[PDB]
């Protein structure tokens, strides 16, 4: 159990961290094309997914 | 004619050990500085600004102060085919690519805004390469919807 | 010269402390005056006229008597790009924003109307923020559906 | 005159925080730099170069890239008796000493390639001492077999 | 004018990345520089000198060598009311307070000496502050007893 519980906890933590990393990377990759526009007009992404 | 597009004091140099290696340009109330260029902007007020990186598009952007927003370049979402003005000389737009004569653009010629025939920025060039017998520029422009698309030729040469 | 001769007496200063602190304007059958101006209208008939509060839009509006509906400013819903007439000087509408040259406009100038070259009011100002060489204006205008879009720049200094 | 040979100057200043401490030469397709100076080479290509030290003769040597091996000074093993050229006037090589007019050369004027009437470098000065009559200089010169003979006057100071 | 007669090779600048940052002056056989200026004095002989701190009076003071004492500024204690000569321009002394015209003095001007008509320094400037047309400036002077009184205006901003 000590081995199995530790393995399960490690797998869950790694999975959660990886999912958060991919979500943040996706948000950056979907916002920066719209974010660094000089006037910063970002209606479309915020309306279709509410990323911000 | 060509000299009426170089009286733009709103561009700013980047100093590294007293040398020039790049230019930081202000467009539409936002200051853009090429990421690969190391150094410090000569202007103190713009140098003190904290910029947010953008690795994919290869430039860092910052929000200029309110008092500086008035005197700033104007971007354009339309890029009609043909002639364009640049500080080094004429540039020509064909099939979605900017091209310049041979030997134009080198070490320290990045961050230069490619002005239009009207007199307002349409894109910012980060580097250029010469493949075969033609020279093309890696450059970031602005789409009609404002997605800041970047076009980069294959095997692009920095600056 | 060309911008100052467009003079209309429909605007009325607000009197308190025995000094001018703002202007109230009759447009399309409604009398408009900002929150920040205190006092009585110079015209006694409108001074005694009750007003309805609209705090979130920052303008008291009052229903003009039917007799005086004949002589009033004409509202406009289209805002073509470019310069417009004003009491002081040309006001540039660019990028969906009204801007005035350096220094023009200060305290006590709030409530003045921005008209067009045709000679009819296109918007009314409530305050101005200095962006540097060019000064932006906090102003409310009229849409094609009459939804009364209000444009308030960031941290605008209130006139 | 001996000054028309300043056109042959391909030496590169070394700057330390904007202060020049010496000059690095490119002789015979080989970059020579004084060890006692500190800073960075004038151009980036030699700045990024890797140098191998030589403490006994007090200088760093590096191999120039293949692109510019031809664009360099060309050396000479023989030094006939008499006066040669320099950026600071004629300097006389007499019986084993390269001596200059008194009061010429100080701190920071080091690593300087000496020249003769043929426009060919025969030695590189590093420092010198001011005798009552004239000033003798520590110098790295060459001989017929090419073993890099070095001379330092007694009680010599670095430059 | 009196600017041409204020020439003095005694004063030296303190650079910071090749820009004017401070001013160190040799007076009465003693080198003075402010606390708040960072960098290295341009003169190598004084840069080699080791200086001691004085936090309260905002002065690093060092003893010049014997040969340096031959030519240096002369100090006096008496300060009659009226106008005095400064490198930027004329200043005036009233009610025990030095002051300068509007906008005369900014960053990098600290450490400059103040001169009188007969050609001798009476005080060393450290900073200033402005409320009206006059601009009272922080300055350290000398009394008849030789106690180095330091007059300072309220919330004086550092120069």
């Amino acid at each position: 159990t000590i081995l199995g519980l530790s393995i399960c906890a490690a797998i869950a933590t790694v999975s959660v961290a990886a999912s958060t990393w991919l979500f943040c990377r996706s948000r950056v990759a979907c916002l920066t094309p719209y974010r660094l526009t000089p006037n910063a007009r970002i209606p479309f992404c915020l309306a279709v997914l509410c990323c911000a | 004619r060509m000299v009426m597009k170089l009286e733009s004091d709103k561009t700013f140099p980047i100093m590294l050990e007293g040398k020039i290696n790049g230019y930081a340009c202000v467009v539409g109330g936002k200051l853009f500085r090429p990421m690969h260029v190391e150094g410090k902007i000569d202007n103190d007020v713009l140098a003190a600004l904290k910029t947010k990186k953008a690795s994919k598009y290869d430039l860092e952007y910052a929000d200029v102060p309110q008092n500086m927003r008035a005197d700033t370049f104007k971007y354009t979402h339309e890029k009609p085919q043909g002639y364009y003005s640049w500080h080094h000389g004429a540039v020509q737009y064909e099939n979605g690519r900017f091209t310049v004569p041979k030997g134009v653009g080198a070490k320290g010629d990045s961050g230069r805004p490619i002005l239009d025939n009207q007199g307002r920025v349409v894109a910012i060039v980060l580097g250029g390469v010469n493949e075969g017998s033609r020279t093309a520029l890696s450059v970031v422009m602005w789409n009609e919807k404002g997605v800041t698309v970047k076009y980069t030729p294959e095997n692009c040469e920095q600056w």
